């Protein structure tokens, strides 16, 4: 035996919730009515395609702003379509009826809707400011009513008789809680509009009375100006001038954009998007917009970290949705734009690529944010890793990419091979790898660190290791010293084993190899195990001892073998101390940094006294 | 002769659809091989949706019911692994459909499985 | 002429509003209804205060999930007080109506509100994975009566006839939207509870249908178990063994809580905290900005949001805690106050409360090396990025000494450790413990009687710059230093002698050319050949080693054997040189390195050193 | 006999008080020394709100008027530069008494004129 009931929320709970269940960012009662008012004209616009006698009452279409102190009142004029007598009561009735049903049917042959917003709430944030409120509207369907509200349970309806008379539209008149007197300022209304209602379709009109007065001069005002949405119109519609002016007006630059990408996406998504490469780095970007409102601004969401600088603007009609606008809450929707925000923004640097020097003017401006790319990817790794420019044995004082590279190396060869360090000539003429450099291959030069904070991700470059120091080995070569390589190494084999005590452990292997001619020792970290030069980054921030036998210097270890093995006397101050000059010779680390110094000026003591 | 407002959504294999009305009585079924129709009341506003799809539906395994106040509807495509950039077959500046972002995903379908 | 009117927004939307005005987080719709739960039970109980007949009909206080798969649907039983035919009615019309009323006017001679939730929206938000409801409740002052929607603008009141009676309170039947179904599974509903809900007043009871049956035994669990909130009582009221039990439930953790700060603030902010300090670092990063959040906020028992850096600085990441405050901060519906002035406030206090934390450590002589071998960054850290606790943070460090090498020293004992001759702190920093000590790189600071730390960790420098005046004193060295007449004697010839190697100063200028800006041959230093002193407010060497790892003066001593060789010489070649070439860029480049310096032309110095065996031994 | 709901928020000079309901009629002014009384009927819940003040007022420069719906009260305290823990004068679990932190800062009353 059942009896159903009808719902029925109450107001006065109801608003006090819409008002006061917070929002410590109060300034959006003027977006909303704005928004709101652009609702109005954009809704009389359409209505003009099939009669534009619906126009003939006032033929501009704008929004003015008007305060006036002296009653503390804050208008809102609007010459958009304004309400009749019902339209006023019944749209005026909390979330339920929206000037939507307006576009809810219109299924048009064209079908238009520059004009977004539901809820049907919006209205009513005019109260986080206001205290009472003044709807006078006129709409060329009814006569001039006025409509009057306490943010309480009711609402009063008054044909309006005396109060001057307007063509056709809205004026709102707000009477500011006795604080909120903030909003009468000039500043603080073109602070609030001029960045959250900046890019409406309609003139954002502003009286402002200035002084005249020696014994008033009012001026209606910005239609500034430099408003303007660069991304409705077509991209062939523009050029440099136009793109650019705009940069600089939506991120308070001086400098000229070095590039830009505008671009749409559609399908089910559908945004729009501006795009710009700055000139210089400096020392939040891409702020989204709705159907034309500032919805949020951010960064990690949309933009992966490393694209940080990319100043930008997002714009969709298709209302992600958002909970009473201020983000979208649903993050599967950013990380959609983040895609292509990326995959659109990357072809703009392969675009960039296709350039002598202008790549260079980004390559000085960005070298690290791409090599950043790199580390902090995966899928555009590859993508990314042509986008790289260093130096090289073959090209000194010019770039060069990888492309490249993978050209210069004969089929002979399936690795690509690369050393890093402290500076560009700290290893430039350096005989580090001068059996390298003369063994008719080819290295490039990272001197920055970041560098190899990438390289690490890319043991495989198009099939081509990437390898430093190092070991090596090669077929016969002509089969001659091949020959006595056993039989010449025997011969410092009584002493390979007695340069591997004195330095003791530290050392695997004490070899003495012909992968190098003139220069004394040197220190070779042993093979798929982190390079010396790695080390010295991998642990910046946070073994195999090879001899010249030719070298006139180690001869004398020969001879000396024989005149003193196990222990020392007078080559104490030596045998380690060589150890310790290949070491920073083989891109090394301070290790023991006082004890050196120390033999360097103690081998002074027997030549020069 | 009012009109209920809509959602698009592609998945691996359908497409579903959410209306939208309080407490509708009468769901008119129409279940044309390329063309969707209903002209269901709500308890009055009648409402009317008609719409030629972008696809070849299958109107053999589809399956209409109604949650609360919205109805519901669903059906299988006729490929394998494509995605549709609409759901009628024109210019879609259509003002009542519009995008069900908490059921939309596309591009990672059974590629968002993952920890 | 006018004509009042009467605001009526309509249902159909509004509802629409609330559900779907998105939250891609719709798991809230539980946390809701317990929470709506508790505040029924809460509201039994306090009404047993003046007649605990009321509580006859259900002798216990708990809620009971309980999912029922077979049917798709979630119950949600509650022995709280549960509503009449009215009050399901009345209390089921949205926002206005809620349970607040109740405790609007309670106005009490003891006044306890364990239970808050307004806006009177909560419960629709059950929709948000419910396709129909399904109420049931039972009050001891009316029947059973059934109340049943569909989101739609209506709802139906029926007297149950037939469905097993319970007690006294409410049953909350959901039927889930036919995917929503991840809420029937078990560890979903324990995920969300057990992290939404967890420290509630109440028993969170669930049924769990498992069988052990040789090839059905329901279980009424999960009284699970130390959910109990540590804040609520009395600090004496609890000792070791409570406070850590505690940190292990909200933490994960393995061992015990170094420390713990339990305390409160009122006046009109009112919110408690407990805050431990770990006996190890995580050991994971960090400043990755991409993970910390472990201080966990809730008003009124309920979970709100976590959140790193509003309320706790950067550096303080480590601190596990938690807060909760009854003067509901205010929040747009369930998530956050806005409103971080708020914010601002608690931050000043967790981190005063939490600074005299580790002044209460200090107190110690090991159990503080135990939190300084976790956290000697992270203090550091905080020195480097404060201002205010600069100085409070300042005694809080611990350095090695000349003075003390095996053991560790504050700064607030060098202040004692200093004559009144003395006016300015020093100290050197560089790459190891050892890579400095017994280097007589300052000997002649060593033996000029004053007192030097060892800085090994580059952070240190990175703080120490933040720190020019400690306590009136100076910060200083490697860079450049003064004293007075020191015993006025070699004072007194120090110009003189000096002037001895004038005409050996401007020489070794030359062949260096530009990079130095003076060489000088001072007596702060003894034997040790030469050194390389960067200039005063000008960056260390060592610090310029690592500035420039990620991205000048030249001192002579003269009573060096091999510095005196050089003033013979300069008589026997000056300007130029021809075995003197390989020798007056080598040493430069010796004390180079020496000087905490980088392998700046890293090949030709090497080449030097082979080079000078050539004459010696062949 | 209903009660309304209240707001606390000291600042330099002053405490300022903010009510709540609709459309409220005869407001009952009572200016007490150390007591605030209101017996104000909304346009039916009759409400009345009586409270022993923490510290002396000023019952001589005190304004009190109605806003829309919540009824405004403020007045000047009795000292310099000093901060009240409570509007009472006794043990604050008042069910009804609540900040307003829309206007409350303390402790940088003055002390927020920077960027
Ligand atoms: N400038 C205006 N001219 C005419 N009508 C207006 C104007 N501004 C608001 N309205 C009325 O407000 C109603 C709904 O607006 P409200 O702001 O309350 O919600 P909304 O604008 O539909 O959506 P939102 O809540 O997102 O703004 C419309 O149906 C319309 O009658
Ligand atoms: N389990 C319950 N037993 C008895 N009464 C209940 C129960 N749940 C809700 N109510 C009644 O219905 C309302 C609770 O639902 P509501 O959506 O208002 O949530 P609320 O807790 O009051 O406020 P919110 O949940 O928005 O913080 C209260 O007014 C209360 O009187």
């Amino acid at each position: 035996a059942s009896e159903t009931f009808e719902f029925q929320a109450e107001i006065t709970q109801l608003m006090s919730l819409i008002i006061n269940t917070v929002y410590s960012n109060k300034e959006i009662f003027l977006r909303e009515l704005i928004s709101n008012a652009s609702d109005a004209l954009d809704k009389i616009r359409y209505k003009s395609l099939s009669d534009p006698k619906q126009l003939e009452t006032e033929p501009d279409l704008f929004i003015r702003i008007t305060p006036k102190p002296e009653q503390k009142v804050l208008e809102i004029r609007d010459s958009g379509i304004g309400m009749t007598k019902a339209e006023l009561i019944n749209n005026l009735g909390t979330i339920a009826k929206s000037g939507t049903k307006a576009f809810m049917e219109a299924l048009s042959a064209g079908a238009d809707v520059s004009m977004i917003g539901q809820f049907g709430v919006g209205f009513y944030s005019l109260f986080l400011v206001a205290d009472r409120v003044q709807v006078i509207s006129k709409s060329n369907d009814d006569e001039q009513y006025i409509w009057e509200s306490n943010a309480g349970g009711s609402f009063t309806v008054t044909l309006d008789e005396v109060n001057e008379r307007i063509g056709r539209g809205t004026i709102l008149r707000l009477f500011l809680k006795d604080d909120q007197l903030e909003y009468l300022e000039e500043k603080r209304i073109k602070e609030v509009i001029k960045r959250h209602s900046e890019f409406v379709a309609y003139p954002i009109q502003l009286v402002v009375t200035k002084e005249v007065e020696k014994e008033e001069e009012v001026q209606e005002i910005e239609e500034l100006n430099k408003t303007k949405p660069l991304w409705t119109r077509n991209p062939s519609d523009i050029t440099q001038e136009e793109y650019n002016a705009f940069y600089k007006s939506i991120s308070n630059d001086w400098e000229d954009p070095l590039y830009v990408k505008h671009f749409s996406v559609e399908g089910q998504l559908e945004f729009r998007a501006i795009l710009f490469i700055p000139k210089r780095a400096p020392f939040n970007n891409i702020k989204l917009y709705v159907r034309r409102v500032f919805i949020t601004d951010e960064a990690e969401d949309l933009i992966p970290e490393w694209l940080s600088f990319v100043k930008g603007v997002v714009d969709s009609e298709d209302l992600p949705l958002n909970l009473s606008r201020e983000m979208l809450q649903q993050n599967k929707i950013m990380k959609v734009i983040r895609k292509n925000i990326v995959k659109k923004l990357i072809e703009a640097f392969n675009e960039i690529a296709e350039d002598s020097e202008q790549f260079e003017k980004f390559y000085s401006a960005f070298s690290k944010n791409i090599k950043l790319g790199v580390h902090e990817d995966t899928q555009n790794r590859a993508a990314l890793a042509k986008l790289l420019r260093y130096n090289s044995t073959k090209s000194v004082d010019e770039l060069t990419s990888l492309t490249d590279y993978v050209t210069r190396m004969p089929e002979h060869q399936k690795n690509i091979y690369y050393i890093t360090g402290e500076s560009l000539k700290a290893v430039e003429k350096s005989p580090f790898l001068d059996a390298l450099k003369a063994k008719n291959f080819e290295v490039l030069f990272l001197t920055d660190p970041i560098d190899e904070y990438a390289f690490t991700q890319l043991k495989e470059f198009e099939g081509k290791t990437l390898v430093d120091i190092t070991k090596d080995f090669e077929l016969e070569e002509t089969d001659e010293e091949k020959a006595e390589r056993e039989k010449e190494i025997k011969e410092y084999e009584p002493l390979t084993k007695a340069l591997k005590e004195i330095l003791g452990d530290q050392v695997e292997k004490v070899v003495v190899s012909y992968k190098l001619l003139d220069a004394p020792a040197a220190i070779r970290t042993g093979q798929f195990g982190w390079s010396a030069n790695m080390e010295r980054i991998m642990k910046a921030q946070a073994k195999t001892f090879e001899i010249s036998p030719k070298s006139p210097i180690i001869k004398e270890l020969k001879k000396r073998v024989d005149e003193g093995g196990a222990q020392d006397k007078t080559v104490k101050d030596l045998t380690k101390l060589l150890y310790e000059t290949a070491l920073l010779t083989s891109g090394f680390s301070l290790d023991e940094p006082t004890s050196f110094a120390s033999r360097i000026n103690r081998l002074i003591s027997l030549g020069l006294n | 002769w009012a009109q209920r407002s809509s959602t698009t959504d592609p998945e691996r294999n359908y497409v579903l659809i959410t209306v939208s009305i309080a407490d509708c009585d009468a769901p008119e079924l129409t279940i044309k091989p390329s063309y969707i129709e209903l002209k269901a009341q709500s308890k009055v506003h009648h409402y009317q949706l008609h719409i030629d799809l972008y696809k070849e539906i299958i109107p053999e395994k589809t399956m209409h019911k109604v949650a609360n106040g919205y109805f519901l509807k669903l059906y299988k495509k006729d490929l394998e692994s494509e995605y549709w950039p609409r759901l009628t077959k024109e210019k879609v500046k259509y003002p009542y459909i519009k995008t069900d972002f908490d059921k939309w995903v596309d591009a990672d379908e059974q590629d968002e499985v993952e920890a």
